[PDB]
């Protein structure tokens, strides 16, 4: 029930919502308030996608897929087969992720911690919404959304993006790649830095932070420093889902020609345009 | 305005920091660079010192051997005009011998033996480099980590510019070096082979990668919030839990229902991130040399 | 077939994994307690790992995990209901007491040492070529809490000294007494310090360290562990 630690903080408070009335766990896990909501919103959602499910005729997971409205539709509703159903579990899945925000939010307050973890979440949700509800919006449709099925969401991300021919050329797609690698990068050096320093050598004593500087020093001319590197995890993540939302955000509404194509305000540059030699 | 440990609000510094000594042959350390406020008010302020020894030399040297000859070729197909440079430099590309010279190293220098020649200088450049990861940790007597995993990102890049090229009989099957031309490249591997969304090491690896993404801002997040037990001192937390390892086990537990340790975290990331490039690499390793086509060998795993 | 051998290989692979990596954390905190400190009945499907050994470098010992557990300490709360999963009530001043967020953990009694086994963290004034380099200099500075009046005047600051950083503001009282603020919880402006999550009033109670120019580990959670505290339980007083 609990770890050998926790009882010392299991105290009273902390709660946005509800005073002390849902303030308990079950198990391990906390229940906000939003512990509650986000049960509710997620079981209504599991519930309308076991359904969805026999509507559109499987109980295999790889096969179940709910579309959205079809295009035809516009920003209305949709009869719950054709696509209703979908809008419902759109609206459940950001109820969800809201909640279990709101609900990290009151464990950080019942720990005195601060809020870093739940406004990380925060992007992720915005990418979320981007795909869902931000790109289609300004779009006319629900039918530019992506649909929920394991396999079919794929062929939704390869149908969006060769529609625009191949999507690398998506300016603000590359900065955003960028920034994944960049992080899994930072990751792996992280992770391997703190090992090798409480791993050492064999027989050997545990080394220091100095030595974790030193050998950074030692390899590349730099360290960015125990407090930098979590500084930088945190930026490096949330940049890249920042440039995944400006990425998509932008494609279909103010940029929907080949993405290849953009590059020419670079090359048709007055001073170089029709200078000849070189690929252009 | 409660304050969040993203920017430091004082910057203090002291005499530079030459660092541990510890069989590091001290000869080989430069002496301090300057010290940037800028980079300061992020991470550390102090550039420097490097240990620049033999391997060190071998490796800066034909790397910087690489870098010039891709930008001499950069410069060719330019006609040696600065402003054609400018302009086409995402365009321009040093393409490998054409797939009728399989492996020989015949081909001419200006229509891929320049690719060549850069791909060796960059093979020693990397593992000349691998073999600088190794070693500094030695000299200072810490576990191999580094080492082990820049391994995993070496064989992707092994297995796209050297194993599978080999494997497929021809270096024609290896990636260019331009901007765009490798972009054109990886698109075209995946329509080759019948879409890579349906590799299933493909998809792992995207699993990885935005698991990456994932942990990175959970594990970042965490200890920034739990910086003001001196969470970030992640060693000593390691060795004498504090309040501050307790309370961010506790968010996790409290949250999702299990959690992990201060040095725990640590090997969730390694191998999160090292994944990416694990799974990746057989992936690749495996298309036209065992799958001619994705889509067609998933309709019968 | 030789890719769905080698799919099926790593599927194998990732749950050996999965599993070396969760029972790699459990070496803490395991096992599982009842409210009352007993081992759990359900204690999950994964094992305790076999103990390993940190060798500590300063003839500073060993630490062995996972080993027996327990606070080194009295928890002032009682039990609210009558069955497992609700709040334990603080049973007297919580801020006084160490628990809920004003806990602190029973960490060694001795300081963070550098890699020469120097004290990791020192006053500036006894740092040797220590110095603010940027920002604005908080030394002078009165410090304010949440209460919006002034609780006494920054006299130094407390930096590490292998990382070069600012980890405490040391602060003066109306009493001539000093404490450590975490700066990490304090907000430095032109004209003052602000400190929210305390009020005027509880800076006398932030714990006190028995030397004034070192801080042990058990020092630094009690301290960090007070401030924090403030946010839930001097929000009357905010
Ligand atoms: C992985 C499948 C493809 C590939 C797909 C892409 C895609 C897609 C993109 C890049 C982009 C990049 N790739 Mg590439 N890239 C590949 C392999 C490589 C290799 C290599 C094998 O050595 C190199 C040196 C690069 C180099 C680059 C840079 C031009 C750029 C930023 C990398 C980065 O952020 O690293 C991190 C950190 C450093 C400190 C350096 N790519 C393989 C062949 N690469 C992005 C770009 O912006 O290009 C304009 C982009 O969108
Ligand atoms: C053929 C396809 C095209 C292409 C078309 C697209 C399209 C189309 C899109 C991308 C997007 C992306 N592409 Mg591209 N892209 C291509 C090639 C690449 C290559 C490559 C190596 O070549 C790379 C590295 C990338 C990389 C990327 C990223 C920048 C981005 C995906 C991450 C993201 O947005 O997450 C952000 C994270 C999320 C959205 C997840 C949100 C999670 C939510 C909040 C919570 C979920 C809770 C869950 C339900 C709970 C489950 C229960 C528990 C598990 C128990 N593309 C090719 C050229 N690419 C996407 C993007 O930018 O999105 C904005 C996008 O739409
Ligand atoms: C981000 C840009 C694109 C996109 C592009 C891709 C591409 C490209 C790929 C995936 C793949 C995945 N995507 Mg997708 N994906 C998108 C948005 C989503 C959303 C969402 C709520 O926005 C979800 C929940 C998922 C979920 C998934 C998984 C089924 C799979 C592995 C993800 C992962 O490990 O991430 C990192 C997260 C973790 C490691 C945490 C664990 C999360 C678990 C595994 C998610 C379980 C989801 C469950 C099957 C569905 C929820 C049902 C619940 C009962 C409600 N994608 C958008 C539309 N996604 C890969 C795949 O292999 O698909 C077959 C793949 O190649
Ligand atoms: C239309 C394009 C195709 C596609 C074709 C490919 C191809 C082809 C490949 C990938 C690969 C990947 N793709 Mg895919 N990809 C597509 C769609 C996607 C989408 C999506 C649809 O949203 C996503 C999220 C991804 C994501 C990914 C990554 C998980 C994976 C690369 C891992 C990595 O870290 O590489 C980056 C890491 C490296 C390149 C290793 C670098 C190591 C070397 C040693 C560094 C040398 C540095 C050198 C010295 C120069 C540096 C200079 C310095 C400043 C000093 N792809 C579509 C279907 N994708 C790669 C893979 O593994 O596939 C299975 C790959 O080969
Ligand atoms: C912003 C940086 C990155 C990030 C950060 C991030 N994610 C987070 C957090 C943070 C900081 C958390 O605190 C939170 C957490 O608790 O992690 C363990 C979380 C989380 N991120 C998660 C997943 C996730 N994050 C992703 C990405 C990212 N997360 C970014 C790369 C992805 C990707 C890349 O695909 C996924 C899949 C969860 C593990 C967790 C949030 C759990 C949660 O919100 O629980 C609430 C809801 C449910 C338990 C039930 C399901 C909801 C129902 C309404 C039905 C299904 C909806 C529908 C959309 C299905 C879609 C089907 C798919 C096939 C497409
Ligand atoms: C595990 C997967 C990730 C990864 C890991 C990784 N990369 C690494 C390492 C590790 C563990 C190193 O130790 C080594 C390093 O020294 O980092 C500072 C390195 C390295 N990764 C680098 C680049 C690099 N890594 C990339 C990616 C990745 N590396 C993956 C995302 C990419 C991408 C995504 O394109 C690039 C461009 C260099 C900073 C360095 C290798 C330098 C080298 O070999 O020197 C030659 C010299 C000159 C060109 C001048
Ligand atoms: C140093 O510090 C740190 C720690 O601590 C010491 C940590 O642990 C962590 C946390 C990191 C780990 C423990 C490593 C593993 C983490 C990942 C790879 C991220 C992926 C996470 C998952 C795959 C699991 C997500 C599971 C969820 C969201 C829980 C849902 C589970 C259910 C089946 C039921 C959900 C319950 C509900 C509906 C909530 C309401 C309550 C009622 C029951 C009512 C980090 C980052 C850290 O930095
Ligand atoms: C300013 O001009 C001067 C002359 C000073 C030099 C400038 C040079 C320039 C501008 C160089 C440009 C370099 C670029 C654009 C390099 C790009 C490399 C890329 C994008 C990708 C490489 C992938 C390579 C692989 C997978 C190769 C691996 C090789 C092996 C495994 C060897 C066997
Ligand atoms: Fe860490």
């Amino acid at each position: 029930a609990l770890l050998s630690f926790e009882r010392k903080y299991r105290v009273p408070g902390g709660t946005l919502v509800g005073g002390n009335l849902f303030d308990f766990w079950v198990g391990p896990f906390y229940v906000g308030f939003f512990g509650v909501a986000t049960f509710f919103f997620a079981a209504l959602g599991i519930i309308l996608i076991a359904w969805s499910a026999v509507l559109q005729g499987t109980w295999n997971p790889q096969l179940i897929s709910v579309y959205p409205p079809a295009l035809e539709y516009g920003l209305g509703g949709a009869p719950l087969a054709k696509g209703g159903l979908w809008q419902i579990i759109t609206i459940c899945a950001t109820g969800a992720f809201v909640s279990w925000a709101l609900r990290e939010v009151e464990i950080c307050r019942k720990l005195g911690i601060g809020y870093h973890i739940p406004f990380a979440f925060a992007f992720a949700i915005l990418a979320y919404l981007t795909l869902v509800l931000f790109r289609p919006v300004m779009m006319g449709a629900w039918g530019y959304a992506f649909p929920y099925g394991i396999w079919t969401h794929l062929d939704w991300v390869s149908n969006t993006g060769y529609t625009y021919g191949n999507f690398h050329y998506n300016p603000a797609h590359m900065i955003a790649i960028s920034f994944f690698f960049t992080n899994a990068l930072a990751l792996a050096l992280h992770g391997a830095l703190v090992l090798s320093a409480a791993n050492p050598e064999k027989g050997k004593e545990m080394r220091t932070p100095d030595h974790e500087d030193t050998f950074f020093r030692d390899l590349v001319g730099y360290s960015i420093g125990t407090l930098g590197i979590h500084r930088l995890g945190l930026l490096l993540s949330l940049s890249a889902v920042f440039f995944s939302a400006l990425c998509m955000i932008i494609t279909g509404t103010i940029w929907f020609d080949q993405w290849v194509d953009w590059w020419q305000w670079w090359v048709k540059l007055p001073w170089w345009a029709n200078i000849p030699g070189g690929i252009n | 305005a409660e304050y969040q440990n993203i920017f430091s609000q004082v910057q203090v510094r002291g005499p530079a920091d030459l660092g541990m000594t510890e069989d590091v042959n001290l000869a080989n350390r430069s002496g301090v660079g300057p010290f940037s406020t800028l980079l300061g008010w992020f991470g550390n302020a102090q550039l420097g010192p490097i240990y620049l020894g033999s391997l060190g030399v071998l490796s800066l040297f034909s790397g910087l051997m690489w870098f010039f000859t891709i930008g001499i070729w950069f410069w060719y197909q330019a006609g040696w005009n600065p402003a054609v440079f400018l302009r086409d430099l995402f365009f321009f590309s040093l393409e490998p011998p054409a797939p009728e010279y399989g492996l020989s190293f015949a081909a001419p220098l200006k229509e891929g033996g320049l690719w060549l020649i850069a791909s060796f200088f960059m093979f020693v450049a990397v593992w000349s480099w691998w073999g600088r990861t190794y070693l500094r940790a030695q000299a200072l007597g810490m576990g191999k980590h580094t080492a082990w995993a820049f391994l995993s990102a070496i064989w992707l890049w092994m297995v796209l510019g050297f194993i599978r090229p080999i494997l497929m009989g021809s270096w024609s099957e290896a990636v260019p070096y331009g901007i765009f031309s490798h972009l054109d490249w990886t698109n075209n591997f995946s329509l080759v082979h019948g879409n890579l969304f349906y590799n299933p090491f493909h998809g792992l690896s995207i699993a990885f990668l935005y698991g990456s993404a994932l942990l990175f801002a959970m594990h970042g997040a965490t200890i920034l919030a739990v910086s003001r037990f001196g969470g970030e001192r992640e060693l000593e937390q390691i060795a004498d839990r504090g309040t501050a390892a307790e309370r961010a086990a506790l968010f996790w537990r409290w949250t999702m229902g299990f959690n992990a340790t201060m040095e725990g975290s640590h090997r969730w990331a390694i191998w999160m991130a090292v994944l990416v490039t694990l799974t990746g690499g057989i992936g690749i390793l495996l298309s036209g040399t065992v799958v001619d086509n994705w889509y067609v060998w998933g309709q019968n795993h | 077939d030789l890719a769905s051998l080698a799919i099926y290989s790593f599927w194998i692979f990732l749950a050996g994994l999965i599993y070396y990596l969760q029972t790699e954390n459990m070496r803490e905190g395991y096992p599982l307690e009842n409210e009352d400190g007993t081992p759990a009945a359900n204690q999950g499907p994964f094992p305790l790992p076999k103990p390993k050994t940190f060798i500590l470098p300063h003839g500073r010992g060993t630490l062995t995990v996972p080993g027996p557990e327990s606070e080194d300490r009295p928890i002032a709360l009682a039990r609210t209901a009558v069955s497992e999963g609700f709040p334990h009530a603080p049973t007297g001043d919580p801020m006084k007491d160490g628990v809920g967020p004003a806990s602190w953990v029973a960490r060694r009694d001795l300081p963070e040492l550098d890699g020469h086994g120097h004290n990791k963290i020192k006053p500036m004034k006894a740092a040797a070529g220590f110095h603010v380099s940027a920002g604005k200099n908080p030394i002078g500075l009165p410090v304010r809490g949440c209460d919006l009046e002034i609780a006494g005047k920054v006299v130094d600051i407390w930096v590490d000294i292998p990382e070069q950083m600012a980890r405490f503001l040391e602060v003066e009282l109306k009493d001539g007494s000093t404490r450590l603020l975490p700066m990490q919880m304090v907000k430095v402006q032109s004209n003052r310090v602000h400190v929210n999550a305390l009020s005027s009033d509880l800076f006398a109670g932030i714990p006190t360290i028995k030397s004034p120019t070192e801080v042990t580990l058990l020092e630094e959670d009690k301290i960090c562990g007070y401030v924090a505290g403030g946010l839930m339980y001097a929000a009357p007083k905010r």
